């Protein structure tokens, strides 16, 4: 059994342990210093990295449902048309995933600002970059999953309409689950990202 | 070189640039090419439609319209000693804008595939087709958006 | 205070943010090249 | 791309506060001129 | 208003026409209380499409 | 999961294949064509169902249960090759094994020597020349090799059910590889069914025949499904119908089931139940095999009440298969 | 989308006016709206000449909806001098509410003096500044969450 | 020489003339919106005399295909 | 005469786009301008082959 | 200035708040849209028994309810002028890892017996009580997880 | 300090979240593919109101056993914890985690078995139990190692 | 001190872990497996729970010499012990582990064969058992191996 | 010095490598694909072998772009040339290359698509040439990208 | 030291685990295999068990070949040891175990093959144990070269 | 040296290797590709086989390429020579190899294509001669940028 993809994973992964087993072996296992690498890195990476994944993976779930229940609709349209105008309140809180995203990038724009070099890596610099990264990725992320659920539902829900319309009306209480779930998301993630202060 | 404008600040915004472009691009081939294998099927028994189904290629361009704005805006933003703050904007903007193009390409992709099949099949889908279609092009339109708000701060 | 000489930060931030990109760009090509073509309807009639 | 959003808007946003829908069509009875392309009609049709 | 939206008009019907109706309310007035934060996120498309 | 990656191309394939199968024939519209008088009743009617204005261009004269059975055939040959036509990749593999189901049909029924294709969706660029393929030792190395028959290969039943033994064994293989997880399942047992009826009917056959050994029969029965591999061999050890009834008894499904009855009735009941199952997975291609089947049984019932008002006889008329 | 109710309130209505002007809040270009404008008006000036014409389908749909396209192209324009957009570059009709400093330095980073309020659309000061998108953006954003 | 030939480039060229000549008049009047920043060209009149000169070229090709219309 | 002329279009094709950027390279020092021209020598073969094919 | 909270500590803080949320939610989305492919089929348009259809969203979406219990309790006690320690980091990445992945386990659970729960008893009501039953054990799982999370809460933000 | 560094409850932490993690993973396993794999006679199931619980049962027992390790680690955590007491709390962990894990799959896939073979016949149902107490005491048995393990996570530990 | 630094028991526990872990999945994989061959037990009811069990039994003892390693491995851990006892647990627990899982897929694989034969034809049963004793002696020589290794953890160590 | 430190020029070859390298496995691709496309219609049609071989020529531009990109490289290389240099010329070749393997891709499937289709219906040849204009266009947009960045890859630039 | 590090015997507890493990490895396979042969072939004729059982008694002639070299790096681990003799006990385990492993594969797949054939043909029989003999003295060219390069594993060290 | 490192002709050597080595393995894939279609085609109409070689030839052209290349480039290796000419040996090397690749894979794509469609049609001989010449032309660009890497190798370098 071979795999290019499982090989590199493999490969990697005895790479990492043979190099941790010898800077351990050789007294030197502090080299390895994950935490002076949060300290030393820039709190812009984190922070932009943050918007951009949070943004990135809130348009890719939104993309992802989107066309799960688009083409479904559409295929499941080609006999009954009406499909089209009742199911797309599925792409609809597919796109409001994506739509969440975006507000959450705005709210964390506003946060970005140039830090002094003498106050570059303070605790409240380092606390904000931390933040925006984790929210943006929790909120980004949330979002994907959202996305792809809520696209699988009403993809579901288009088919169902189809075979019948009185099988649309419960599945769109799934959809609205799962649109809650992105919002519970985007929530989370202003919590997180309440707190942390501009950079200064 | 400075604390706040290291030699490897560049890095990011140049490979931000070549980001936004790259993969928009690849978003738009796969809407592009998704599309029109739907088109070229689609229209060998009803040429008719040719300029219905070529909706779905034409927004496919678009997004990488918008990485080629974002790519260029970027670019205009660099400079040697530029400092770290803008080189991850500028990262920043370009891997929104690619990201969500990208996944807006494969989604533009797919619905028009599937869409102008359908509206050979059936041609009251294509307002369907087209209003999804949208639907699809609005997430590149968001993550050109935010990579917009982030170029605006680029020094 | 350095982490390391040859590993400094900005190398290894360098690394990981081209690293992130050439993820997202190994799955884009994995789905692009998943693009296989409908040929029935458009070969031999 | 702006009148297909803003199609969105109404169908989604601004008639989905008030639109009951579901109707009845009126399309009466009455004469027209059927071509005769209909000929691909109810022979390319089902 | 969200008990209100619930409750009010099935209650009515509970009592008054001489309830069945509570599923479809209760779904009905989580959606409108839901949409409406959705719709004015999606108004946002005003300025991102203006922007663009 | 089912569904992430499904409709990235099969999502518009198996849209349209449910909503095919919104359109099979209810019970309801079923007895509405039992209750018809005349073969032009029956067009009219059928033309209010899905099938629309299909004889629209037939007149009531020209109007025969032979000519309805082959619109109604006409009509699903070519949704499945629209279906097919817009599949790539593993559907489209999936479609065309399914299509050499009815290949190895059509060289059964070609090599007989009139007998024609008799199947469009067996056609194959060489399956004329089977018409004139008299010599059977010439099948392989001068026809079939190619056509995707060939790695099936190695009187006419043994060539047929040699045949349906390879490409069983060959398309469970394909379903185990190459097919998500809840359509593999669906397919598996839909390839467990089939494989059970080639099995039932080809003992039923050998039953016949004196010169059908125990270990002939290894290379004819396809030791596929719930009859695999215990009752498979006993049906191969099995001599008569009591020996069929004992092999069968060994298994839970098609028990009590060939004992009393129609037995096609019977196998096509069970079918429509698998397929009906079949139609819940939600993100399986094995919708479209549920889909084939069905539409079958449905050209079928429809062949059959057309022959029930044209020729009377109208006991016979509610013998029909149906779930839907 | 939907046939309306018996006797309800019928959407077409408002929409005559909502949908063209929505679509011009998005769109919101002079230039762009004037070519929409004199593209539609081939279509209403004309009208008499397509109609009892063959039109196939793209051109059909162009023809119905030409009054449509009509709205958006006129509220485009107005939009467009609010947004004080003719294709890239501004209008400058008005005297600006914003006042640069009486001098300076070639390259300096001047910051204007509120004057006044520009009387109406968007002040031609804001072109070309590289803050404008922060003013612009707060604009529509505020624009949009209150007309919506 | 075409019909449709002519109406395009009738249509582009009466935009040519109208769009160039607008310009060439903001540039020779030293607006801001094209001369007040330092990356626009220096010398409006200069600038304006060549787009009026290419308002000129699309003159001649709008005279041109209207007389082929 | 498609034999031909269509050789005429391949050794166009390879050769002219890259004549064309050369020589420009060796005028100019601008680079952006050289490769604009260079683009624009092969997207004018391109639409002279899609116009020739047209008329076919 | 303390060398048990350093400055990179909130980090981790936030790391164990994104595992409560982002896993919380693959769970209840598994959950919700596999029990909800079950649920499309399942039916035959009863309004009056939808409520009892719609069991196994209900719990689904209270996992995601346990997520965002814990990532709100994380985050409430993470603030860039507080001495945030990296014993506390530590904990609330284990918080989060502890509730994300058990409510990921449980929406796989709750999803993969409520599809064909619900279209069983659905249809054959005397299975309703044993598949509910099923699905309470299913709940559990991240029920534990939450429980663990907020120990773990409370003696890290000590 | 040397034996007691900042980080060291780092792995208390990690075998904290694993115990949760690979034991609900397990447990989801085992009830997901105990649950769905009823069919064929199960689908009527008159003679009782439920019928494949035992192996869900189990599962749950397994996720029971996850959260005991979970919780007496976690009231073994400290902030000046050794770094001996972290990797102890790890091991025992990741003893619990992915013993339960196993015997997770390994329920998973008896039940599976069992309720998939449905018949009239109680050969199964009173006998596969066995086999089902087998592979519940393996997850038995990474509990007896997370509980020793702990035990001595602070003894002698300076 | 450099012979006995601070993470030498990091192995050890490592090696504890390990013991149980890959031990418990060779069993699992041997139990279940094994259990799903039994299931053809079905029909014949007085080989279930009679015979057929021989498989999941050996599985189980499997788990008992990885049982047995752990617990012997756990008490000769210690917070300043040698980085060489570290590594010989470690070794321990890596022996008896995976040889256990090999002795596992071994025993899981022969036992659903020819369990299923035996079902067959009974007088397989005798040449079954012993293949599965072979299969089943490889685990015990893990055992040996770890047990020696363990007996020597902590012999000449300073 | 640190601004031009010697690997600068590292970034900067494999930017020109990159270039032609992934421009050229889209031109590959789009040539392979487009063209077992021509020769599977050809044999039926030969007289379409003119008008049908157009999405090789569009791979060939994507293949011309690459080699300019390239070319520019080639000569913005120096031993001491800035990192911010390297930087410039590696985002301008990846730049051209991957939108020109995108590019390339798109026209390779879709000349597939067209060309099989057109030799059914020759009205599809219109369809076929606007679809693979608009995948050209994204390989024109790398190339356009590509050519500002080595634009501004030496202006302001210190050693 | 520098010749005789404390990270030293690290590599030799490897060699004595791997020396063990693959070689166990390779014979669960085999066993496997040739087991899956036997209860197929066994079932249709009973007494050719002992002319089949063969290759599972080779792959336990691997297996004990592993725990002879396992034993005997074992018994030259030490604290102290030269990291020349932790590199040799390494490579004497991987050479017993790796190759017997390839010898697992080879038997497993030779003893499978024969087996289902030998009772369908009884003159195989001899040319299986021919090929066996080959698939097994493989493995014991690793026992010689693990042997070989043990005893040089403390021969000059200092 | 800084600008002369002892390590800067590594990429010059592995910029040689590249260049024949990737070139090669697309006149590989080139030759392979094409060899099995014109095999194919000339079992049914041998009398084209000189005419159906062309696709070989045009493959083997750049492993020429590539080797032109290699020479190049190895002439230019040195001990002391610049970092910055090992830079762009490597970019030479790497273009023409990659780029040959690309072309081999084209040509021998669309050569076996061709040979049968011009053994069916010959009028399709010039077509697929056309084809094969597009993607020749790649690894001709190939050769190109390879070659004025190259000449830029070793000017005003220090």
């Amino acid at each position: 059994k071979f795999s290019f993809s499982h090989f590199l994973y493999y490969l990697v992964l005895i790479v990492v342990i043979v190099y941790g087993l010898y800077k351990l072996f050789t007294g030197h296992g502090s080299d390895i210093n994950f935490g002076k690498f949060l300290l030393r890195t820039s709190p812009y990476m984190w922070a932009n990295l943050g918007i951009a994944l949070c943004v990135g993976l809130s348009v890719v779930g939104a993309a992802w449902g989107i066309f799960i229940t688009g083409s479904s609709m559409i295929g499941a349209g080609v006999r009954a048309p009406r499909i089209t105008t009742k199911n797309l309140i599925s792409i609809i809180f597919c796109e409001v995933v994506a739509i969440y995203g975006l507000i959450i990038a705005i709210v964390f724009s506003s946060k970005l600002t140039v830090a002094t070099a003498e106050n570059m890596y303070s605790k409240s610099n380092l606390y904000t970059g931390y933040s925006l990264f984790w929210a943006g990725i929790t909120v980004g992320a949330s979002n994907l999953i959202c996305g792809i659920a809520v696209g699988i539902t009403g993809a579901t829900a288009a088919i169902s309409d189809a075979a019948d319309s009185a099988l649309f009306v419960k599945i769109l209480v799934i959809e609205i689950f799962g649109s809650i779930l992105g919002l519970l998301g985007l929530i989370v993630g202003l919590l997180m990202a309440g707190k942390a202060s501009e950079f200064q | 070189m400075t604390e706040l404008c290291p030699v490897y600040a560049p890095f990011f915004g140049a490979i931000g640039c070549a980001s936004a472009i790259i993969f928009t691009s690849l978003g738009a081939a796969y809407g592009t090419a998704k599309s029109g294998v739907g088109i070229c099927a689609t229209c060998v028994l009803r040429p008719d439609l040719l300029f219905k189904n070529i909706v779905p290629v034409i927004m496919a361009g678009i997004i990488a319209i918008y990485g080629l704005v974002v790519s260029v805006l970027v670019c205009y933003s660099l400079g040697q000693k530029q400092a770290l703050y803008t080189g991850f904007i500028q990262l920043g903007a370009g891997l929104s804008v690619g990201l969500s193009g990208l996944a807006a390409g494969f989604a533009i992709g797919i619905v028009g595939d599937a869409g102008v099949r359908g509206s050979s099949q059936q041609p009251r889908l294509f307002v369907g087709m087209i209003l999804i279609l949208i639907f699809a092009e609005v997430l590149g339109l968001y993550g050109l958006i935010v990579a917009l708000l982030l170029n605006s701060r680029a020094t | 205070d350095i982490l390391s000489s040859i590993w400094t930060e900005g190398l290894l931030m360098c690394l990981i943010v081209s690293a992130l990109l050439l993820f997202i760009l190994i799955v884009a090509l994995s789905w692009i090249s998943n693009l296989d073509i409908t040929y029935g309807a458009l070969e031999k009639s | 791309s702006a009148m297909l959003h803003s199609l969105r808007l109404h169908w989604v946003e601004s008639m989905s506060k008030f639109f009951v829908g579901e109707g009845l069509p009126y399309e009466p009875f009455a004469f027209e001129y059927k071509d005769m392309e209909v000929a691909v009609a109810s022979a390319s049709s089902s | 208003c969200i008990p209100w939206l619930l409750l009010v008009k099935p209650l009515h019907f509970k009592f008054t026409h001489k309830g069945d109706i509570m599923i479809h309310q209760v779904i009905h007035t989580i959606e409108f209380c839901l949409n409406c934060v959705s719709h004015t996120a999606s108004y946002l498309r005003l300025w991102a499409l203006s922007l663009a | 999961m089912e569904g992430v990656y499904f409709n990235i191309d099969n999502g518009f394939i198996e849209g349209v294949v449910r909503g095919y199968r919104n359109g099979l024939l209810s019970n309801n519209q079923y007895i509405n064509l039992t209750q018809c008088d005349t073969l032009e009743d029956l067009k009219l009617q059928l033309s209010s169902t899905d099938y629309g204005n299909f004889l629209s261009s037939v007149s009531s004269e020209s109007l025969t249960t032979s000519l309805i059975q082959e619109y109604a055939s006409s009509k699903l040959y070519h949704e499945f090759n629209y279906i097919r036509d817009q599949s790539s990749g593993s559907t489209r593999k999936f479609m065309d094994y399914i299509t050499y189901g009815y290949m190895i049909d059509n060289v059964a029924l070609m090599i007989t020597g009139i007998l024609q294709r008799c199947h469009p969706l067996g056609w194959f660029d060489t399956l004329p020349t089977l018409s004139v393929a008299t010599d059977l030792e010439s099948l392989y190395e001068t026809v079939l090799v190619d056509t995707p028959l060939a790695p099936y290969f190695k009187n006419i039943e043994i060539i047929r059910n040699k045949l349906y033994k390879a490409y069983l064994e060959d398309f469970y293989n394909f379903v185990t590889e190459e097919i998500p997880e809840p359509a593999k399942e669906c397919m598996q047992t839909l390839l467990g069914f089939e494989a059970d009826r080639r099995s039932i009917n080809i003992a039923l056959n050998s039953l016949q025949s004196s010169d059908i050994d125990p270990d002939l029969k290894s290379d004819l029965l396809p030791n596929i499904g719930k009859l695999y591999p215990l009752a498979t061999f006993h049906l191969a050890q099995a001599q008569d119908f009591e020996g069929v009834r004992a092999a069968l008894a060994n298994v839970y499904e098609y028990r009590g089931f060939l004992e009393t009855g129609n037995l096609e009735d019977h196998f096509y009941q069970l079918e429509m139940e698998l397929c009906r199952d079949a139609f819940t997975q939600q993100f399986a291609i094995s919708t479209v095999w549920a889909w084939m089947k069905s539409k079958e049984q449905e050209v079928r019932n429809i062949t059959w009440i057309a022959e029930c008002i044209a020729q009377n006889q109208r006991e016979r008329i509610n013998n029909y298969i149906s779930v839907y | 989308y939907g046939i309306a109710q018996y006797r309800e309130i019928n959407a077409g209505l408002p929409t005559i006016v909502t949908f063209p002007f929505m679509f011009a809040i998005m769109f919101g270009d002079m230039g762009h709206g004037f070519l929409m404008t004199l593209a539609a008006l081939s279509l209403v000036l004309n009208e008499k000449k397509i109609n009892k014409m063959k039109r196939g389908e793209i051109f059909d749909m162009a023809f119905t909806g030409r009054y449509i396209i009509l709205l958006m192209g006129v509220f485009s324009m107005y939009t467009g001098f609010l947004y004080n957009d003719i294709f890239s570059k501004t209008m400058t009709i008005f005297k600006s509410g914003w006042k640069w400093p009486d001098h300076w330095k070639k390259g300096e980073s001047i910051t204007a003096t509120s004057v006044g309020t520009y009387p109406i659309g968007l002040d031609w000061a804001w072109h070309g500044t590289e803050n404008a998108l922060l003013f612009s953006n707060s604009y529509k954003m505020k624009l949009s969450i209150l007309m919506g | 020489v075409s019909t449709g030939k002519a109406w395009c480039c009738t249509v582009l060229s009466a935009f040519g003339v109208v769009i160039l000549s607008v310009i060439a008049h903001l540039f020779n009047t030293n607006h801001e919106s094209f001369v007040g920043s330092i990356n626009d060209p220096e010398d409006g009149p200069a600038v304006a005399h060549t787009v009026y000169l290419a308002a000129l070229v699309y003159l001649v090709f709008f005279v041109f295909c209207g007389f082929q219309v | 005469a498609v034999i031909n002329k269509l050789m005429l279009f391949t050794a166009a094709m390879v050769v002219l786009p890259v004549l064309t950027f050369f020589i420009i390279q060796q005028f100019t020092p601008n680079t952006l301008i050289s490769g604009g021209l260079a683009a624009a020598m092969a997207n004018v073969v391109l639409i002279v082959y899609i116009v020739v094919a047209f008329r076919e | 200035s303390n060398i048990y909270a350093p400055l990179y500590a909130p980090f981790f803080g936030f790391a164990g708040c994104a595992a409560a949320m982002v896993l919380s939610c693959l769970g209840a989305a598994i959950g919700t849209a596999k029990s909800g492919i079950g649920i499309a089929g399942i039916g035959t348009f009863k309004p009056e028994l939808i409520m009892k259809s719609l069991i196994p969203v209900v719990m689904s979406g209270i996992l995601a309810i346990y997520g965002l219990v814990v990532a709100v309790l994380i985050a409430g006690n993470l603030s860039p002028t507080e001495d945030y320690t990296l014993f506390n980091g530590f904990m609330h990445l284990s918080c989060g890892l502890c509730v994300g992945f058990a409510c990921l386990s449980s929406g796989y659970a709750i999803g993969m017996v409520g599809d064909v729960g619900v279209r069983k008893y659905m249809h054959q009501p005397r299975l309703f009580v044993g598949i509910v039953l099923i699905l309470i054990f299913s709940e559990v799982l991240g029920l534990y997880g939450m429980i663990v999370a907020l120990i773990l809460n409370t003696r890290g933000s000590e």
